């Protein structure tokens, strides 16, 4: 009937090659 | 078990890592190795360059060999580094100086791993077999109402579980799903291969949840 | 001295109890007996039924007999138990299986006792004799503005008192009164025989108060 | 002149006979 | 060094004192002397008048004399007390009783009154390259003025102070690593003129402006005013007093 | 470009003479 949504602000990103 | 490696710190977090770096010099080419926490038996490489920090995730190839996605596959994490120390190869930079396990410090805590993991929760306090979205409310609201109390129950799409936790006397349900890759992750959030790992994470940083996981709801 | 009772667990929080019950099975009829903490010399009956828990408090009749108010008076909670183990009589259900005191676990911890307690707060820090409603605010806004700092002062009798505490810089007053029975209790709130009790508890669970009690505001 | 009401919604009530 | 005065409590908080006085009786004319925390070498006089508390800042007059601005300048604070003990003179009231340091309690020492005393002993052995017994002298001899120096510039060595830096070079360096709240640092947005305060609040980086007013006194606009930052910090890292929160941990410098 | 402002109303100020 209702699930809770998230909060972007606290998101660690990973570095890629090239 | 890259334990022998002196620039290797067990289960450390991205952050705990980024600190060691600056407390290490943050000098370009500085790096250290730690265990990845969302990818089974793989690793993570963090290197200082441009005063900022660079995290690389070293995935374990089925061949038992490891290789940051998109690049050559090496025998063991130790080599990968010996090789990237003379070769940039996409790597934002050269691996000049490693950061060794500070005086005293210890590391934080082929296929089996991948097994017991996807399925370890089965035996975990915070995991409550198969149960209604209600049987939970209940079981969860019973006993000590300490905030952040949680548990995971599997829905019925057997590869589909759910997250339940306590916040200000209110119970919260967060949907969990195994995407096409067989990797679980809350809609819009970080992805892990298992839960004992998904949990171990979110019971460290909200990373999107209304609060951090705390105590595992007791199961009957 | 219900200590010889194997399903009696000294002073246990209502929470701790409910826990023991699910950790006990949560089987309809499962019950346990703990000491009360808001009625002198009394107790509480914790029984599982309908996957929920139900707490009944057993007041001590002046006669020295025990009885959950409204029902027959029994000689000992022991008896009470047996009797309710065969006769529903008011209870949501028959008392089938008791929940004995787990391996190792022990019980937590004539007229004089009646007194001492009623007036124990008299010597306790949070208790600031007779004082104006303002005499207070100020006395509490002075110094450490830690949240939940509190004290309780009397209003004209030895029947009406008040609760003053800090919440986000503002001071909140909660009316306390002694009803017909000599049972103190904020309007619509839990009921106690005394305050060291009243506090002890509201210092442990908000149970309605905008926050819980913390540190005893200093007295002159 | 003004006392704080209790927030009923938050009280661990007690079960009663009958 | 007011330490002989029995009603003197080293570095105590304004509140911490306010308590002592109630613990004292809040009886009109009750006072206690405490060291100031935002005015070099001056003090603070706290007194009970009408169940309320009144705080006075005894600043240190260049002449070596002390005086709450506006009034006569006295030899020592004890005198000033002795004096106000018989003459209101602008003061809410006479000072009847002094509140003495309760049994056992000693004067509070800041977290650097300890550092400093050595900090310089160092400066000295270094710049003056002397030691043994030579060192002992120089300091007791020179001491008096040195303090005013080491102080105004000690933050230069403190972890929370990150030299001259970009507004963003900051954002970043604080976001890096542990995002524990109330993480802060101060960067000069200009050599010695004015600086800036950055801290973490709910993953958000906050920049509060700091400046040296006419008097050479730093103060967040609308905020308390300090001689040094070592002081400034030490305070806000105790009570928000305006900030969306209090300072916790000193963001680390690269 | 933007500094955070205060909430002055909550200022422990110091009594003065007169």
């Amino acid at each position: 009937p209702d699930y809770e949504p998230i909060r972007k602000g606290q998101r660690d990103l990973y570095s890629g090659l090239n | 078990s890259a334990n022998h490696l002196p620039f290797f710190f067990g289960n450390i977090t991205r952050e705990e890592a980024e600190d060691y770096l600056v407390q290490g010099g943050m000098s370009d080419g500085l790096y250290l190795l730690r265990q990845s926490r969302n990818y089974l038996g793989g690793f993570a490489l963090s290197v200082a360059h441009g005063r900022k920090a660079h995290h690389y995730t070293i995935e374990r190839e089925l061949n038992g060999t490891y290789a940051i996605a998109g690049g050559r596959t090496h025998a063991s994490p130790a080599d990968l580094c010996h090789y990237h120390s003379q070769e940039s190869d996409g790597l934002v930079c050269l691996l000049k100086k490693p950061f060794n396990r500070p005086q005293g410090v210890q590391p934080k805590t082929p296929q089996l791993e991948k097994l017991i993991a996807t399925t370890a929760h089965e035996k975990m306090p915070w995991f409550h077999g198969k149960i209604s979205r209600e049987e939970s409310e209940q079981i969860v609201l019973i006993g000590s109402k300490t905030n952040g109390k949680f548990l995971i129950r599997a829905r019925d799409n057997n590869g589909s579980y759910a997250l339940c936790l306590l916040h200000e006397g209110k119970v919260l349900h967060y949907r969990i799903d195994k995407d096409k890759t067989g990797k679980l992750s809350i809609p819009e959030g970080k992805k892990f291969d298992t839960l004992w790992q998904l949990v171990e994470h979110y019971s460290y940083k909200a990373d999107g949840l209304l609060r951090v996981l705390t105590v595992p709801c007791q199961k009957i």
